[PDB]
């Protein structure tokens, strides 16, 4: 029941819809990336985007290549291409495959401050694909039959050096989202709709922090249960609070539906502020 | 003088008395130092006839420390209680096997 | 920007090679290669050297418990054929 | 007869509970970390917390986390907390991981500094057990059995220099430990209860030093004991004061406790700055 | 013969006697850094000081500490460590582990100066040894036995260039040595003991040179013994002087006593001022 913004929906339609359109005299990019700040929800409005419009997705993860005890990028990559492109023939419907992550997750420092051999090895096979979309080959059982083009979108925080030339010569098309106060109230109001609260109430969380990331108002939530077990502890008394819970059988215990306010939220997003500003 | 008992043996290592947890551990580590591929067999039955023993899973090809072998012993014992059990090490290089000593009998 | 020189320290730990010298001991072969469009030189070169060969492009349970480099055969030179394409 | 911050405590038995406790379509971070400045009582106060509640602790030092050899360091990560796992299904009360100065273990200091491929497995190891606590598993094994949920404890100096997927708000719950007034009083009238101050004397002592750390108070108090020391070395003589205290037959030497004055204390705290001050300059 | 200051004498005699003895209910810091200006008697007290009282002593190098094996340093001082301590349960007396010249070992200076894991490591073994020191282990050997506790001494020219959790009341003892009037005459007067000079002309001695470190004093006999090995060289001859004291099977040439006055001392000494002002007033 999660709100999308009809910008992202929009950018993500068409570049799915041209590629997958035969229209002769025109040119269109194969790869779409999108850099922005974390916790934006990028990854988060992409899977929800392909559900509404019930394509099939295959996702990889950014460290599953990144990782030099995974196996080979080169041919994991290929590999994936080809899989998704028979999805389209049994399957009978679009289908995309994206990558997050591309640069970062991997625990290295830089995050594509310093290029890695991995690093010139996605680049490497990426492009490759954006010049043939329609021939892709492996090491072995080379076919001479062609594969229905699929289109690849990339999200990350931002795109390395190594990439201007897919960017320049168009291949590429780089989409920068930001939040603003309307695509704020959709997604703040879409999390806390299950509680119930008043228009006028969720403008006043978004203006209580202007200047936040999406994943902070959707942190608020979990800490709600916090004052009910601090109270726990005190009736269980310190001594024995372990041994109760951890291996005894005995009844779970039972928390009532925790009151929804303003008030609390307030309380709740000053604690979070405090703790990050020392933290950075 | 002494007349020796009729006694069914094991080929290596069954002539010593019965190996304790912390000598099959020694033994286990020096496959492991030496740089051969350890691996476990299962057999109903101990004939001299038979040179074949089904594989329990497969080799194990990324073993670190001589613990991760023995909780694959301790699978294969409890799934099979009444089964012969062995340690086998394979090597790359030569292309035949260096060490195999039995780990466990039928009980009872 | 701001660029550093450095010292380091280390932790520690397949078909085509043009470094390689033929021996006295082998067995050589000269083939006239030609692939289909959109095939590179290398590529198909080192195609042909393990085909003619082992093939096995995955390794799999039985292929590591033998040497891979001891038995395998190897493309060492690439010569283009005068006023020739591909 | 430590005195332990309510605030502290508190902060620790919701979060090892919470682990525990199972509510349906919560999120429950996995790692908590506690930093500060050095010697506030970080280290000190969780193995006394670990006391009253009396729970099994796994310990890991911040230096183990680099080795001559690939892997192997983030390989030790995984061991120590299948063990830890196993302990709760024996055992059958609460178990807990804490790794300490995790910021001198993968922590990156500066840009010029040169990391291997041991710190970044590291930090990759962390990701993944914070992500699937249920379904860890070692490099190559053919087990895949589901094992028991453990709750890390972290402390270190400096958060700001640690990788920064590892601080997130689904990933770490964060915590800053700074003792108050009401905080130091109870804790360093906790170190002289023995010695026997009136309350505005102990009111005193904080107001006189109020910029200090924990451990401030403990170096003065340990120091009130130098002269009896000095004392006993001299009637022994230099000559023989190894034989007559390692390898001795006799009687320990007795020391009759010193008094302990406010006046003294002051004397004897300023003292302690002025050594801090001389290397300062 | 050489006097030690009875300062820094009391300061090493009570830290190492109060590490062994287990006074209940006080705790006590493993570590003893001593820092101070170039050439005041650091390292040479120290000696002094465990020869006095006879015990045993293990040497850790500063510039011993990096290696190109990644937490090899580390590894080191664990291992060096544990020697110490199995040296008590055998031989029955106090030892000492000592650190020398530790600000070049684990230390920044600057900011552009690039440095390696190494550096993070020690740092980082050196906080666990003084919170644990019962507890030291190496890898790949886990086992759960108790070992004897081991007092640490470290030497230091600055330790503003350290990481500062190290550096704290609980964890280590901090130590400022600069000597006065009464710690110079003292000393300088222990040098010069066999020469016989008044007292006056010792004061004197101090009083011209005030702004000096105990190392000026030491290095100004060296000057003195120039004319006599000089006249040696000349009558043996440069053509075969090293044939006479590499590998000579003759008794070795001796020299008189030189005639140890108020006004040849203070000629020699403004002629070893001189020489650092040279390098001191130097351009490029
Ligand atoms: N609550 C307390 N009761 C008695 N003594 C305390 C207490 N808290 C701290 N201390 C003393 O001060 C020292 C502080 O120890 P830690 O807890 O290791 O400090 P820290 O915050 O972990 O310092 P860093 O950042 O690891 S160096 C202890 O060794 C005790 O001597
Ligand atoms: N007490 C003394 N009696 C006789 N000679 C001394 C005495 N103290 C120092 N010296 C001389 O001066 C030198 C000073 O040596 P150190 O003890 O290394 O000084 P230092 O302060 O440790 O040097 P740094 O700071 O490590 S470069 C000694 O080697 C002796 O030659
Ligand atoms: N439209 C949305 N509605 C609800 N939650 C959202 C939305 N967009 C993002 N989130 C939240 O963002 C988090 C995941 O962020 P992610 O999609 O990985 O962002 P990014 O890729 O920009 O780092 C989750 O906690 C998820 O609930
Ligand atoms: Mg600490
Ligand atoms: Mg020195």
């Amino acid at each position: 029941s999660y709100y999308i913004a009809p910008r992202f929906l929009d950018k993500l339609a068409v570049h799915i819809t041209k590629n997958f359109l035969n229209i002769p005299g025109v040119r269109v990019p194969l790869i779409l990336g999108i850099h922005g700040r974390k916790g934006e929800g990028k990854t988060f409005q992409c899977e929800l985007a392909f559900e509404k419009m019930g394509i099939e997705v295959t996702l990889i993860s950014g460290g599953e290549l990144e990782s030099p005890d995974a196996g080979d990028p080169a041919r994991l990559i290929r590999l994936r291409y080809r899989e998704t492109a028979e999805l389209i023939k049994v399957r009978g419907k679009m289908c995309v495959l994206m990558i997050n992550d591309l640069d970062a997750g991997a625990g290295r420092f830089d995050e594509g401050t310093q290029y890695t051999v991995n690093t010139q090895l996605v680049n490497a096979t990426l492009m490759n694909i954006a010049d043939n979309p329609t021939d892709v080959q492996l090491p072995g059982s080379y076919d001479s039959n062609p594969i229905r083009r699929v289109p690849i979108i990339v999200t990350g925080n931002d795109f390395s050096t190594l990439y201007a030339p897919l960017i320049r010569d168009g291949r590429m098309e780089k989409f920068y989202w930001e939040p603003n106060r309307d695509d704020k109230v959709g997604i703040v109001g879409g999390i806390f709709a299950e509680d119930g609260l008043s228009q006028r109430e969720i403008e006043q969380l978004v203006d209580t922090f202007p200047k936040q990331s999406i994943d902070f108002f959707s942190a608020l939530r979990s800490r709600i249960y916090d004052i009910q077990i601090r109270d726990f502890i005190h009736k269980v008394g310190f001594e024995r609070i372990s041994l109760r819970v951890v291996n005894s059988l005995e009844a779970p215990p039972e928390f009532k539906k925790p009151d929804f306010s303003l008030a609390h939220l307030i309380e709740s997003g000053n604690l979070v502020l405090g703790e990050q500003q020392r933290v950075d | 003088m002494q007349t020796l008992p009729k006694e069914r043996r094991y080929e290596t290592l069954s002539y010593l008395p019965p190996l304790t947890d912390v000598q099959i551990e020694k033994q286990v580590q020096y496959i492991l130092s030496q740089g051969y591929i350890p691996a476990v067999e299962f057999n109903e039955v101990s004939e001299p006839t038979e040179l074949y023993w089904t594989l329990w899973k497969l080799p194990l090809f990324g073993a670190k420390t001589s613990r991760e072998v023995l909780a694959e012993v301790q699978s294969c014992r409890s799934q099979y209680p009444g089964h012969y059990i062995r340690v086998v090490g394979f090597d790359n290089i030569k292309q035949c096997q260096i060490l195999s000593f039995i780990v466990h009998k039928p009980s009872r | 920007s701001y660029a550093q020189t450095k010292t380091q320290t280390k932790s520690g730990y397949t078909y085509y090679t043009p470094d390689y010298t033929p021996k006295d001991t082998d067995i050589l072969a000269a083939f006239r290669v030609t692939p289909q469009p959109g095939v590179p030189f290398e590529e198909a070169a080192a195609a042909v050297a393990a085909e003619s060969s082992t093939g096995t492009w995955t390794t799999v349970w039985t292929d590591l418990l033998t040497d891979l480099d001891r038995y395998k055969g190897r493309c060492y030179d690439i010569e283009p054929v005068p006023g020739e394409d591909n």
